[PDB]
């Protein structure tokens, strides 16, 4: 697994990889690991498979209801204080690393780590799961504030095509989402899509 | 916690007259990874009284979460009496205590550093609920690399300034990062006194690198 | 133990307490930590005492063999290769962590040798249970090409950090400064510790003891 | 550690050494291994200092109870199963003791021997800790039912004596007990060292 | 613990223009006393003794190995051996053991054979050397040994005053350890005689 | 595996006389290889007759005393008078083996003045079992110091001595030199000793440097 | 599990061992003999492991035998414990070391009787008195009760029977009869077996 | 550690971080982990210190000695096959992950890589240690063919920084080499020399 | 350790048990007694873990009394059986398992004699004789070489008594003496001790 997520003025951008793994195998080639949790707000999942899928469902059931009573729209912060709490409190029984993010009136475009442990912290640009090793030293060379959606875009899909090539346990094909006060798009970059950059072959 | 995730490295404070200064890197390791380069390892607990934490940081936000929670409901009762420096102390010492007494401790070394009634304090607590005071503390790699120029410019002169001690402080910082593998050039300081609690950052040390062509 | 060296404008100066343990009991209060190479190659050693003093001996003694034959003064270089590669091929069972230093033909030079048999061409080194705190004062203070005396300050505040802050240092601390001119062994250089005085007397007078058997033999 | 006791024609004897340890270290040599129970019954201690003192001390607490409750002394076979059933719940989680129960009641004297083990049982004579070995040979060649008072007294104070030279964990003083009818007495405590002196080869 | 499988102590101490040496005599077998006149202090020189704690197999075979090596080396050299050199002979004989080593931490004491000027030191298992100017212990009651000496011992003692310091730091020190004891015996070393007693201790 | 133990080191030592109990520590706190600080006493005043001495791992230490302080105040409040030391030494033998199956890791030596006024020494392992002794010394140097005391206060294996009552003034140079030894020889003791000597007059307190490596 | 005992008085020395051979719950044999005779005045007494115990005392008693064919006259009981011993350290490092316990006992026309204890770590110990086996643990204690140096030869076979008798009553395993004899300046002599 | 090593037409570049580790103490700061093997054959070190130095020392004889006997400069290809027989042969006693790198009049700039196991690929550029994990898509997306010498040094120097930044196993200083027909050029980036790239606040 | 026997004939049970408890190396007691009576015509014998073995007896004896006080008439040795062992199986995934093995004998004024074999796993076996413990080993096949099922009383104690001899001859413990007893028709009747 490889995900990603990314802040813009006005929204966000998150990215994953779609491959399951056990050992070697690959068990699911087209996963889908961004999940809704209200209407803007989406986590981006690694680690267990069982255990994020079991504690997506249980914020999203939380959050549904907590929004209800309020009569608003969800805080991204809550949604990602409620995985927090859920990441921490269970820590010993639980192999999740998160990404939350989304859009809000309030505070616009946010990205939230929730890493193993279940610390939580806010960052411009988040990377996660395991082939997210392969590409700090990119990420870090390739990162600019104030990048636009577009750009933020670009930015996911070239960084996740890298780890891809490189990490055994990422692969697949590319889903991409933006979120913004207008709504949320999805895409799917896949075969000939997927950025590509040579093998070194010898001169 | 029976397994660290991400962690801090030192904490450092030293007593001055008139106060207190703790200080502390900016960095979350994941193993060796730096992998979180902008988080605070400082609280402000309130007026009085502040906290740096080594170990496990989420281990750190949940006692942030507790004792910010703490000071408000003080607070609420509007009734002129506040936690001393001291009695935080006494209450995360009893805190990690109990956590170690079933089995699940929280995984941080604190540094708690604060100026109440004319008098600095300075107090150390652990894992495992060990605890004391002294008039310099340093946590992790800290303990081995500033502490022992700590105590030497303390046994010299017992009574530091607010800038002598921010001087001392400064010199131990950059002896951690050439020193200390998990530490990064990014740090706060935090001062306490009559005045309250100020964090200052982000701050770097300067670097020598001479030895580098002295292969001797 | 706090083990040490420094080069300085002219040479070298190496430093070392005097505490040996046995588990968390003092055995030996004055200890001699700064072990003979040649007339112009000195070794302090950390780690497992007869593994140190056999180790230095025996390469000492290879260099006699070697300066006999040369009929020139040794190398450092020399001292360092014959002990890191006796080191390696013992692959870490021979518990000997070394600071090296000397001056020959090619000026002053300082090496720390780890067990396992790497070594680091250096500055200044520290070894030992008190390594950090000696690290850190000369992290805090080493300048380039110090004068003989600074020099010695400075090996001696460091010792003297691992003599306070760790518990595996103690007693006195050694110098042995090496120029191209001179090798002066200071042992002690400075006795920072001292046994309290005893504010009562035991001296108990004969037949205090009671015995059951007694033999004299006279002796030529 | 060595105790003893054992039954004869005018009532108890007990004995035991007076050395404590830890691990190699001879912590005490002046500990007080015989509890006074009640005027008219003894527990022994060998084992776990703090196992043995705790448990014979509430055993104490509930033979008073008893005697308040039931306005009677309690028997000796009442008082050691009383124990035995306290003990029986902590089999396996490292209790250490070996006591014996001495008393005089309605069927004469009697005597039990109770370990954390579970085991409970009644006999003529009893040697408990790491010197017993030594003093049940000492005891056994010189035992009899009809032993005099003062022969009986003599042959425990030099079985436990026997068992301080043997054994390394086992010496200081021997201090000797006597349950009679009407009570027990404490009749003598003598240094090792001033046997040493005395015997007997 | 192996070096506590027999138990057992020796110390040494100088004096003036002598030296004593002094070991418990116990012979055990963890708890079992097998008896209680076992020797650990051995002659090397009418003027020099070494004393052995640890493991009795290696007490025995140590002595009579050195004692192989000494004896050639008299006969060859002219002479009696230096305190310091039987030292050095005693090291090199342990060291050799590096990786499966005798199980005995010796004690040696004596006069130059030259210049009756006094030795004590002692050596670890793999044959680290210690000299000192006060006394040296070893065996599985360091630690009160340690306490007695550090506490009794003074400069330039004569004979009287020597014999009488040691053999206090002897039976104050094993009569805290369960594994030491059953007797002591002391040696004092001058210039023109040797004085060996047994003293009166605890035999529990 | 967490160990909820380590071991902060501790030299601790009681002396009874006729009219006056001595307790005595050093002040150094250690972990590892490495101090925490050098100014960090072993002895807790109980009452105006009583103090405790504790050492072994710092946290139980903390934690016994508080317990033991909370537990002199229930007493006073449900009986109306002060715990006497024999209480006090009889109570804490309760609260140590309450935790038989999780110890305090602590060594506790209580001096004291008893009912009649005379010195009174108990002492304690970690679960609990204690008796009442002329004198004791306890924690990291105990086997260093003991030895000492036996013969000097005891008067063992000595021959034609006159067996005198303890003075308090040579009580005083015994505990001195004894720490003094110790500071030579075991690595956890040093810094300073802290003296405290109770009498009917109350409690004082001396202290005298020791080596600081 | 196997007794030996060694008794020794002014000018004899007394010893004797238990006859059984057991395997697993099982006395295989109850007239075992564990006595070893390696010259005229020299017993060796040997227990311990399997194979280990007549493999080593066979070749002590064989080199014993060989230097009085060498030499013309035998070792001495001193000299052949000290032979033993040398033999026994010697292994103990070794590839092929030898888990047994021993006694030896004999008698020399110049020094007079011996009694010598031998441990599987090869520590030896000259005794008056001495036993191993689980058995020692129950009767050792009478012999420091009972024996004094000038103890006679009856006497001792007394003494020796009160410590017999002691694990027949107090010791767990079935030890029903025992081998008993008798060195002195005569030679090597038979007793009758001590049975129960 | 970080190690890496780039071919170029007519040479190639070689860099390292210079740090030493202990567990998280740094036992050295200024490791120099770029050792010459000959006049135009360098290795880069990564794996244990002990191992590592004793491996080159022993090859650096081999080398010289086959250098003499056959009178010529040796190939670049025999310094690896060196490294190669003793790390594959040794496989289960070392701990060592190098990479062979230089020049020869018959084949030019050449990099070779030893990984730990002893397999031995030439490569257009090569990467190694435990910092190299941070760098494999910076590298992957960078990597031109066809680069000039002075692209190859910033190249190497901007890796090696962004190595350095996130592995607490590497740092200190980078250490570069140049190896061509002319000779070796070595240099040292300190402090602000070093590449920097910001980190991402909010 | 500990021996249990039973025989059954056509009109008894006679029954017989080791009289020693030992502890480490030493008997503690050479007359300890392991029959526990249930009631009139039941004996429950019973070996095993110390605490546990007295702990399950006692308990079960008080129940069967209990039952008998309630209801005015006895368990049969059946329905005590039973019981026995439904308690046994209920305690062996609990808590508070006990390690106990048993024999018990009864006698019924409609079904005859009866010996139950039951092991601590609490599988329950009706035979015509059995044993627990290592002598068993040594003296089943006697009783599978001699046991006919109309075995008269006075032979029974014949068969019984060459069993205990060969625990004598080759059980490496010394066992020296046993309890004896039958029950008919009249209850329970303590037959001599066998003793060595
Ligand atoms: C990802 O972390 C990925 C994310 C997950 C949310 C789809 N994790 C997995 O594929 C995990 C990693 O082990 N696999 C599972 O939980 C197993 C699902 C089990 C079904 C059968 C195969 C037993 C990456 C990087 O780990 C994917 O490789
Ligand atoms: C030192 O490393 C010290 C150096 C040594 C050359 C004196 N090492 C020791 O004291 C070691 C540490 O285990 N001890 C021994 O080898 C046992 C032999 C000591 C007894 C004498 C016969 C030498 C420090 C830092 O470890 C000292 O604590
Ligand atoms: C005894 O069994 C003895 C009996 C006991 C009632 C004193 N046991 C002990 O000494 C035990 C043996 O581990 N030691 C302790 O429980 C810890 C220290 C005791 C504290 C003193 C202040 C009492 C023998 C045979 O074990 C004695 O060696
Ligand atoms: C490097 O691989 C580095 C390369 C080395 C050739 C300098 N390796 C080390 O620093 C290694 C541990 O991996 N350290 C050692 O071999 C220990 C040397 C001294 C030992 C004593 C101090 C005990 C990196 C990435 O591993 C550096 O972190
Ligand atoms: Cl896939
Ligand atoms: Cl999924
Ligand atoms: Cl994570
Ligand atoms: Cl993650
Ligand atoms: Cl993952
Ligand atoms: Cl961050
Ligand atoms: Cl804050
Ligand atoms: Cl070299
Ligand atoms: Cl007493
Ligand atoms: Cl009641
Ligand atoms: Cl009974
Ligand atoms: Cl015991
Ligand atoms: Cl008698
Ligand atoms: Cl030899
Ligand atoms: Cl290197
Ligand atoms: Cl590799
Ligand atoms: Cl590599
Ligand atoms: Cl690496
Ligand atoms: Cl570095
Ligand atoms: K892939
Ligand atoms: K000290
Ligand atoms: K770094
Ligand atoms: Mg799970
Ligand atoms: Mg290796
Ligand atoms: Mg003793
Ligand atoms: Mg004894
Ligand atoms: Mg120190
Ligand atoms: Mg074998
Ligand atoms: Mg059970």
């Amino acid at each position: 697994t490889t995900i990603m997520a990314v802040q813009f003025d006005g929204g966000v951008v998150l990215g994953a990889d779609s491959r399951t793994t056990t050992g070697s195998y690959i068990a699911n080639r087209v996963t889908d690991k961004l999940t809704p949790i209200h209407d803007r707000i989406f986590c981006c999942r690694s680690g267990s498979a069982a255990d994020t899928q079991a504690v997506a469902d249980a914020v999203t059931y939380q959050l549904g209801f907590h929004s209800i009573e309020l009569n608003e729209p969800p805080l991204v912060h809550t949604a990602a204080s409620l995985f927090k709490e859920m990441c921490y409190r269970y820590r010993e029984d639980l192999m999740a690393g998160i990404i939350i993010a989304g859009w809000d009136p309030q505070e616009g475009g946010q990205v939230y780590s929730v890493p193993m442990g279940g610390m939580m912290v806010r960052q411009s640009f988040a990377i996660g799961g395991s082939g997210s090793s392969y590409i700090y030293g990119y990420v870090d060379a390739t990162y600019r504030e104030g990048m636009t959606k577009e750009e933020c875009l670009q930015f996911t899909a070239n960084a996740l095509a890298l780890a891809m090539e490189r990490d055994g346990s990422s692969g697949g094909v590319i889903r991409l989402a933006a979120i913004a006060e207008s709504g949320v798009e999805r895409q799917v970059l896949l075969g000939d899509q997927i950025p590509k950059f040579a093998v070194a072959t010898l001169p | 916690t029976q397994n660290p995730m991400v962690t801090g490295t030192s904490v450092l404070g030293v007593k001055f007259e008139g106060g207190v200064v703790i200080a502390a890197d900016m960095l979350g390791s994941y193993g060796s990874l730096a992998r979180f380069r902008n988080i605070s390892r400082i609280m402000r607990v309130n007026n009085s009284t502040m906290l740096g934490a080594s170990g496990d940081y989420a281990d750190f936000q949940y006692l942030k979460q507790v004792l910010g929670q703490m000071v408000i409901d003080e607070e609420l009762l509007g009734d002129g009496h506040s936690y001393s420096p001291r009695a935080i102390h006494s209450w995360l010492t009893r805190a990690m205590y109990s956590r170690r007494s079933k089995m699940n401790p929280l995984w941080n070394t604190m540094v708690i550093g604060g100026y109440a009634d004319g008098e600095s304090f300075l107090g150390y607590v652990d894992m495992l609920g060990v605890a004391y005071e002294a008039p310099s503390l340093a946590t992790g790699y800290g303990a081995y690399l500033a502490q022992p120029l700590l105590r030497e410019v303390l046994e010299k002169q017992p009574v530091l300034s607010q800038t002598e001690a921010r001087d001392l402080v400064e010199r131990c910082m950059r002896v951690l990062y050439y020193r200390d593998a998990r530490s990064y050039n990014r740090f706060q300081i935090a001062t306490v006194t009559e005045k309250g609690v100020e964090i200052e950052g982000p701050l770097s040390t300067e670097t020598n690198w001479d030895i580098a062509h002295m292969i001797s | 133990t706090t083990i040490a060296g420094v080069v300085y404008k002219d040479g070298i100066v190496l430093g070392a307490d005097t505490r040996a343990t046995e588990g968390m009991v003092v055995a030996d209060k004055n200890c001699s930590k700064i072990h003979f190479i040649s007339p112009n190659i000195y070794c302090c050693g950390a780690g497992t005492a007869a593994d140190t003093d056999m180790t230095t001996q025996l390469i000492s003694s290879n260099l006699e063999l070697h300066s006999l034959s040369t009929g020139r003064l040794p190398r450092v270089v020399t001292a360092n290769r014959m002990l890191k590669q006796m080191l390696f091929r013992y692959q870490g069972y021979i518990g000997a962590a070394l600071v090296l230093g000397g001056v020959d033909v090619t000026g002053p030079h300082l090496y720390s040798i780890y067990p396992h048999g790497s070594t680091d061409k250096l500055p200044y080194v520290t070894m030992g249970s008190g390594s950090l705190a000696a690290m850190a004062v000369f992290e805090d203070k080493f300048r380039p090409d110090m004068e003989e005396e600074e020099a010695k300050n400075l090996v001696s505040e460091a010792i003297a950090a691992g003599i306070f802050n760790d518990l595996g240092s103690g007693s006195n601390i050694d110098l042995c400064v090496i120029s191209k001119n001179k090798l002066d062994f200071l042992r002690p250089y400075t006795v920072p510790n001292k046994k309290g005085t005893r504010l009562g007397r035991y001296r108990c007078e004969k037949g205090t003891t009671a015995v059951l058997t007694e033999k004299i033999t006279p002796l030529e | 550690t060595t105790t003893l006791a054992f039954k004869f024609r005018h009532g108890v004897i007990v004995a035991a050494d007076s050395r404590a340890t830890a691990g190699a270290y001879i912590a005490s040599q002046t500990v007080k291994k015989v509890i006074e129970i009640n005027p008219y019954l003894l527990g022994t201690m060998a084992g776990g200092a703090a196992d043995c003192s705790f448990w014979e001390r509430l055993l104490a607490r509930q033979c008073r109870i008893y005697e308040l409750r039931n306005k009677e002394r309690i028997s000796v076979a009442a008082a050691s199963k009383l124990l035995a059933n306290m003990v029986y719940q902590y089999k396996g989680m490292g209790l250490s003791m070996g006591t014996m129960i001495c008393g005089w009641d309605k069927r004469g004297p009697g005597l039990y021997y109770v370990d954390s083990e579970g085991n409970r049982i009644s006999g003529a004579t009893f040697s408990v800790g790491s010197g017993s070995v030594y003093a049940y040979g000492v005891m056994d060649r010189g035992y009899s039912y009809d032993l005099e008072v003062e022969q009986a007294y003599d042959l425990a104070r030099r079985a436990i004596y026997q068992a301080t030279y043997r054994d390394a964990y086992s010496g200081g003083a021997v201090n000797l007990y006597h349950v009679r009818e009407d009570g027990w007495i404490r009749v003598s405590s003598d240094n090792v060292a001033d046997l040493h002196e005395k015997y007997s080869g | 613990s192996i070096m506590s499988y027999n138990g057992g102590a020796v110390m040494a101490m100088k004096g003036k223009n002598c030296v004593a040496i002094a070991a418990d005599r116990r012979f055990g077998i963890q708890a079992q006393m097998v008896t209680t006149d076992f020797q650990k202090i051995f002659p090397m020189g009418d003027r020099l003794y070494i004393g052995l704690a640890g493991l009795a197999t290696d007490v025995q075979t140590v002595a009579q190995r050195l004692k192989f090596r000494l004896n050639l080396y008299e006969l060859k050299e002219g002479r009696q051996i230096k305190p310091y050199t039987l030292m050095s002979m005693v090291a090199n004989l342990l060291y050799e053991k590096r990786f499966g080593p005798y199980y005995t931490e010796p004690v040696i004491a004596g006069l130059d054979p030259k210049t009756f000027k006094p030795f004590i030191c002692s050596l670890d298992l793999i044959g680290c050397p210690m000299v000192t100017d006060d006394f040296v212990v070893s065996g599985t009651c360091a630690e009160q040994m340690y306490g007695m000496c550090e506490s009794l011992w003074e400069p330039n003692m004569d004979p009287d005053h020597l014999f009488e310091t040691i053999s206090q730091a002897m039976l104050n020190a094993v009569d805290r350890d369960a594994v030491s004891g059953m007797g002591v015996i002391v040696h004092i070393i001058e210039k023109d005689k040797i004085t060996t007693r047994t003293l009166k201790a605890r035999m529990d | 595996r967490f160990s909820p133990y380590v071991f902060n080191g501790g030299t601790i030592l009681a002396i009874a006389g006729e009219d006056f109990a001595i307790v005595a520590s050093d002040t150094r706190l250690s972990e590892g290889f490495s101090i925490h600080t050098r100014d960090s006493p072993k002895c807790y005043k109980l009452t105006d007759k009583t103090v405790i001495g504790c050492s072994g791992f710092h946290g139980d230490c903390l934690t016994l005393t508080k317990i033991i302080e909370a537990r002199l105040k229930m007493y006073k409040h449900s009986n109306n008078k002060a715990m006497t030391t024999g209480a006090i030494a009889a109570m804490l033998s309760t609260i140590l083996y309450s935790r038989r199956f999780f110890p305090y890791y602590v060594y506790n030596i209580i001096g004291g003045l008893d009912e009649e006024g005379k010195g009174a020494v108990y002492s304690f392992d970690p679960v609990g079992s204690y008796q009442r002794d002329s004198f004791k010394a306890g924690g990291s140097a105990s086997a260093m110091l003991q030895p000492l005391l036996d013969n000097q206060v005891g008067f063992k294996n000595m021959q034609n001595v006159e067996h005198v009552p303890l003075s308090l003034d040579r009580a005083m140079r015994l505990v001195k030199d004894v720490f003094i030894s110790a500071a030579e020889r075991d690595v956890y003791t040093g810094d300073a000793l802290r003296i405290c000597i109770v009498t009917k007059e109350g409690i004082r307190e001396e202290t005298v440097s020791l080596r600081k490596d | 599990m196997e007794y030996l005992i060694g008794i020794q008085g002014p000018d004899y020395v007394l010893v004797a061992s238990d006859r059984v051979a057991a395997s697993n719950i099982v006395q295989m044999k109850d007239d075992h003999d564990k006595m070893f005779k390696m010259s005229e005045k020299i017993l060796l007494l040997c227990v311990g492991e399997a194979g280990d115990t007549v493999q080593f005392a066979e070749y002590i008693q064989k080199n014993v035998q060989l230097y009085k064919m060498r030499n013309g006259y035998e070792l001495s009981p001193t000299a052949a414990a000290n032979f033993t011993r040398r033999n026994l350290a010697d292994c103990l490092r070794s590839r092929t070391p030898y888990h047994v316990n021993l006694l030896l006992a004999g008698y020399d026309e110049h020094e007079g009787p011996a009694l010598y204890y031998m441990d599987y770590l090869a520590a030896l110990a000259k005794a008056p008195f001495a036993a191993h086996g689980y058995g020692a643990f129950l009767t050792l204690s009478i012999l420091d009760r009972y024996y004094t140096p000038t103890i006679s030869r009856e006497r001792a076979v007394e003494l020796l029977r009160k410590c017999l008798e002691e694990l027949q009553k107090r010791f767990i395993l079935n030890l029903p009869t025992f081998s008993v004899r008798i060195i002195d300046k005569n030679g090597i002599h038979d007793l009758d077996n001590i049975s129960f």
